[PDB]
């Protein structure tokens, strides 16, 4: 049993109010089974996808999830991560520096 | 391209 | 350049009813460009790179038949191992297998591999000379006598050797315009101040191909690794990659601190500093 790393950031460097797209990507874990949503101001994010299923060298696992959003001052986007490792899920907030 | 022999264990 | 062919199979049972979920997917170097996931609708080998969308029907009818062939022996395998490792029909279990070949700038062949996991631990391996095996445990070793009386290393050496590497120069050319291109990084370096007296710097490397890449900081010229960070090189989501560096600098000494960034798409390798 591996915990996930977990990575949340956009594709572009973020300018509120431009396009963008958030991704949450997931990588070090086994099993492979994982939930992970993309959350703004606490709510989860509908038609997410993601990338196939691939592994490193150690066996582990990772997957990139994602989708188009909108930075802005006021809203606040997360990750939110559930695994066999993880008592409870696991938040992590994007944040734009990172 | 797949290779065409995989074998079970 | 030096090129690489890869293949990445998983399947997970699923004790309480049904079939194990199966996911293949193949690359050339960085690039994905086919995947079979048994939970999806087609039922077959499927295109992810422009380039491969050309291969004809006898190509797709094939590789339909081959990666549903393996999805079959994983299925068989995940019942032996059951079996060989006295487990109960209760719980769920992983098969992992990767195969592939490389071959160098003249795209000559340079090595090729094939590695087999259990529950994410090593099971059996190919060794680099493509007619013995590696196995890792009491279970393995009854596996290599069987593989070892089947001949199989010799007809897997035959693939790795032949159709591997000929296929992968054939999607080389055919996709040469992105898969023969390097992006060099884009770099920049942004500032954090942590108090009135230190700051973060941070530098970037942004939309670059191959993932392949060193980031490394320097105080006046010496490789410094105390109060650093470097982040696992991760996907834009467009094809390249990211990384970034940092390091916690007192205030007013920033311009000790030099970013160094090597890479494939770079003739000589980058220096950043931050004004
Ligand atoms: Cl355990
Ligand atoms: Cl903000
Ligand atoms: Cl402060
Ligand atoms: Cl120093
Ligand atoms: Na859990
Ligand atoms: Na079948």
């Amino acid at each position: 049993q591996r915990t996930p790393k977990i990575q949340v950031y956009s594709r572009h460097p973020a300018e509120n109010g431009k396009s963008n797209f958030l991704n949450c990507y997931v990588s070090g874990f086994h099993p492979s089974d994982i939930e992970v949503d993309l959350l703004k101001n606490g709510e989860r994010i509908e038609k997410v996808e993601h990338s196939d299923l691939s592994f490193s060298k150690d066996w582990s696992f990772y997957l990139l999830y994602y989708t188009e959003f909108t930075p802005t001052e006021k809203d606040e986007y997360a990750c939110r991560v559930n695994h066999v490792t993880l008592s409870q899920p696991k938040i992590v907030k994007w944040d734009r520096d990172m | 391209l797949l290779w065409n022999g995989p074998m079970a264990v | 350049g030096s090129h690489s062919m890869r293949y990445f199979f998983t399947s997970v049972s699923r004790p309480g009813r049904g079939e194990p979920r199966f996911i293949a997917v193949g690359y050339v170097d960085d690039t994905q460009f086919v995947r079979f996931d048994s939970d999806a609708a087609s039922q077959r080998m499927e295109p992810r790179a422009p380039w491969i969308e050309q291969e004809g029907p006898e190509y797709w009818d094939g590789e339909t038949r081959k990666v549903k062939a393996h999805s079959q022996t994983h299925r068989v395998d995940l019942g032996t191992l059951r079996g060989y490792y006295n487990q109960s029909e209760a719980g769920s279990h992983t098969v992992q297998r990767m195969y592939g070949c490389d071959v160098g700038s003249d795209w000559r062949f340079l090595r090729g591999y094939h590695q087999y996991a259990y529950d994410g631990k090593d099971y059996i391996a190919l060794k680099e000379d493509l007619r013995s095996w590696t196995a890792a445990d009491m279970a393995a070793q009854t596996t290599k006598h069987k593989w070892e009386a089947a001949h199989v290393a010799e007809q897997l050496r035959a693939y790795l050797e032949g159709t591997c590497v000929e296929w992968l120069r054939r999607y080389l050319e055919n996709g040469k315009e992105t898969l023969q291109r390097t992006d060099a990084p884009k770099t920049h370096m942004t500032h954090h101040a942590v108090s009135d007296h230190e700051a973060t710097l941070r530098c970037w490397a942004l939309s670059f191909y191959p993932a392949e890449i060193t980031l490394t900081w320097q105080r006046d010229g010496e490789d410094q690794t105390q109060d650093t960070e470097l982040v696992e090189t991760r996907p834009a989501g467009d094809g390249t990659f990211q990384k970034w560096a940092a390091v916690v600098v007192p205030s007013g000494q920033e311009q000790r601190y030099t970013c160094h960034v090597q890479h494939e798409g770079l003739p000589k390798p980058l220096t950043l500093r931050w004004e």
